[PDB]
């Protein structure tokens, strides 16, 4: 059903990189988005996630204060503003999608719809 | 009809507050068009709870709201399919409660499924020490936004020492099927704890809700 296509990937120390992810099929208002990352491996860790109402913004660990997530039901896309990008954040980021929100957001398998992949090189 | 004048409901909850996980099962009943309902909750896992029950009581049913004839009952028309809602309560001392809920209709009874996450309640706060004693009467401001139904409450908790303890609550209600959204109006709610055992593992509640507008 829900289909995802990521954008905004590129190269950047302590900069800005707006990552995006568009959706089609189910209405965005019923889709919860997620973000994961892996650098050369070293475990796909949780970045950020948003609910289907935008009220629930579960973040991760290193992304605290530095990164922020936001959604727009008009353009049907999510945005992950990454600010103060540290060299250790050099990884490939993934955008996943759930439907019915995610009590647990760090479970990749609970996000059925995955996307492609965008590489961030600080 | 679909929503009879007397409807029962069952509720299922899985939540965690400051790390302590728990699960709660409950059954209830009420008159949807009159705006009254009761329920009996039971802590089936993780009991007794190390925090105040009052943060969980507003999560156990706006299908039981008395609406004027000229205000479309958005959450009643959403059935037999149902609706979902998400809630974030920002308490005055930094505590945050996060709720998601699914409402459906199965064999003439409403089915509620709730998932809760409480975080950043101070260890010496009124919540993690059960120094609270019920909610005051609230007025929820309803308004349509982004094709959904949203509400904002300035909720106030009573303290055992005589003080009060506030929280800012925002909730978004979305019907599973497109139905008529109402205008901006208010909902007057009063939630009471009618009975409980010693450690609040068996709690009964009562709620009266009525909508009104100019």
């Amino acid at each position: 059903q829900v289909q995802l296509v990521q954008s905004g990937g590129g190269l950047v120390a302590g900069g800005s990189l707006r990552l995006s992810c568009a959706a089609s099929g189910r209405t965005f208002s019923d889709i919860a988005v997620g973000w994961f990352r892996q650098t050369p491996g070293k475990e796909r860790e949780f970045v950020a996630a948003i609910s289907w109402s935008g009220l629930i913004i579960n973040y991760g660990d290193s992304v605290e204060d530095r990164f922020t997530i936001s959604r727009d039901n008009a353009k049907s896309a999510v945005y992950l503003q990454m600010n103060s990008l540290k060299p250790e954040d050099t990884a490939v980021y993934y955008c996943a999608a759930r439907i019915g929100m995610n009590y647990y957001y760090a479970r990749e398998i609970e996000y059925p719809y995955w996307g492609q992949g965008t590489q961030v090189t600080v | 009809a679909i929503i009879k004048e007397f409807m029962r409901f069952k509720v299922h909850m899985e939540g965690s507050v400051n790390g302590h996980e728990f699960e709660i099962e409950g059954e209830g009943e009420g008159r949807p068009y009159e705006g009254t309902q009761t329920a009996k909750l039971k802590v089936t896992k993780g009991g007794p709870l190390p925090f105040a029950w009052d943060i969980l009581s507003p999560q156990f049913s706006k299908a039981y709201v008395k609406h004027p004839a000229d205000i479309p009952d958005y959450l009643k028309l959403s059935f037999p399919e149902g609706f979902k809602w998400e809630r974030v309560m920002n308490f005055e001392d930094g505590g945050v409660v996060t709720v998601t809920q699914d409402s459906s209709l199965q064999d003439g009874e409403f089915i509620y499924k709730v998932k809760l996450r409480g975080t950043n309640f101070p260890s010496d706060g009124p919540v993690m020490q059960k120094k609270t004693m019920g909610w005051e009467a609230s007025s929820e401001r309803m308004y349509p936004e982004d094709g959904a139904l949203k509400g904002e409450i300035k909720q106030r908790l009573k303290l055992k020492d005589g003080g009060h303890y506030d929280a800012e609550v925002k909730t978004t209600y979305k019907a599973k099927k497109p139905v008529q959204l109402p205008g901006a109006y208010n909902v007057n709610i009063k939630l009471d704890i009618t009975s409980h055992n010693e450690d609040y593992t068996i709690v009964e509640q009562y709620e009266r809700a009525e909508g009104r507008h100019s």
